[PDB]
């Protein structure tokens, strides 16, 4: 009978468990993480990826 | 160059300045990585191709 | 030996490097420094900043 407050709190879950998710996307970058491309390329390098 | 010769490099440790300090060299295109970068960092291994 | 710079033989090498998700075996020169807990630090693992 609740189905209406649990599918408000399943909306904001599936909405930040998605915003979350795309942090690990490329975007065609060298990687997902910004400490590898800090780690592996110099300034005018790293800026462009 | 249709049979290229290969050397693996692993449980070692180098130093990269001692090639990309020399004039010797008239290309050296890195992808991917920095030269002057390269003292920083840990491979699980490296293959020199030739 | 006659031939123009661009027409003349060249060596070649390529150093290949991977990185898996699984520990390694070749390093830079830098030398390593005591470990230290319960403080904030920054840090660099293998490669991992």
């Amino acid at each position: 009978a609740l189905g209406k407050l649990q599918d408000v709190v399943n909306q904001n879950a599936q909405a930040l468990n998605t915003l979350v998710k795309q942090l690990s996307s490329n975007f065609g970058a060298i990687s997902s993480v910004l400490n590898d491309i800090l780690a592996r390329l110099d300034k005018v390098e790293a800026e462009v990826q | 160059v249709y049979a290229w010769n290969r050397k693996r490099i692993s449980n070692c440790v180098a130093d990269y300045s001692v090639l990309y300090n020399s004039a010797s060299f008239s290309t050296f295109k890195c992808y991917g990585v920095s030269p002057t970068k390269l003292n920083d960092l840990c491979f699980t291994n490296v293959y020199a191709d030739s | 030996p006659t031939y123009g710079v661009g027409y003349q033989p060249y060596r070649v090498v390529v150093l290949s490097f991977e990185l898996l998700h699984a520990p390694a075996t070749v390093c830079g020169p830098k030398k390593s420094t005591n470990l230290v807990k319960n403080k904030c630090v920054n840090f660099n693992f293998n490669g991992l900043t």
